[PDB]
């Protein structure tokens, strides 16, 4: 059986880590859900 | 058992000790994570049951004791913060500049960060700390690297 644990309050933090980068992909998705990266 | 507002873990017994299979949103007593993360099966907390309400494979949303609350959209101008829960560790908030997933049916925003299958749920939020969509469904690009959709369900 699975089950749920509070982990936080959700809010905007001041001076948080800064990372990652900003691609512009073309993607299809599937009837599944599932995303794929078309070329 | 607990319906206060807040990101929460998602735990099993099913596999090796407790593992961590995903994250979700309590929001107005409704429940929000990704399809995958569940499969649509009901959730414990602590003594109460939560059962799924609304749910849909192909958008990879499912919610609890109600319909979807989450409405708020990425402006795709600005950046945004991943809070981002990870198995094991404590609740981080990870500033980030959305990329962009284009489809045939629209364009949604995609943030570029790389954690943990069990992270998949976590909420991506803006400066006003409404929650604009869920970590967790994307693709693998060129690099190796991961890129997530910025998924959000409907308001009715
Ligand atoms: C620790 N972290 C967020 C990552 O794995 N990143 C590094 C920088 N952006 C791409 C993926
Ligand atoms: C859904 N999700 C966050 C994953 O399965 N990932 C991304 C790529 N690195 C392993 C974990």
């Amino acid at each position: 059986d699975m089950y749920i644990e509070r982990a936080g309050d959700i809010t905007w933090e001041k001076d948080a880590e800064v990372t990652g980068n900003s691609p512009r992909l073309d993607v299809a998705l599937d009837e599944s859900g599932d995303f794929s990266l078309v070329e | 058992g607990e319906t206060t507002d807040g990101v929460y873990r998602v735990m099993t017994r099913r596999l090796l000790g407790s593992t961590q299979v995903g994250v979700g949103v309590m929001q107005e007593g409704v429940f929000h994570t990704m399809w995958h993360v569940t499969k649509g099966a009901a959730l414990r907390s602590g003594e109460g049951r939560l059962d799924p309400y609304w749910g849909d494979v192909k958008q990879d949303l499912v919610s609890y004791c109600g319909p979807w609350k989450l409405d708020a959209a990425w402006d795709g101008l600005s950046e945004v913060q991943l809070l981002a829960v990870p198995p094991g560790e404590r609740a981080k908030n990870i500033q980030t500049l959305p990329g962009i997933f284009k489809t045939k049916d629209g364009d949604i925003g995609a943030v570029a960060l790389d954690y943990p299958a069990g992270t998949s749920g976590s909420p991506i939020l803006d400066k006003c700390g409404r929650v604009i969509g869920l970590y967790g469904n994307g693709v693998v690009i060129k690099n190796g690297s991961y890129v997530s959709a910025i998924t959000q369900g409907k308001r009715e």
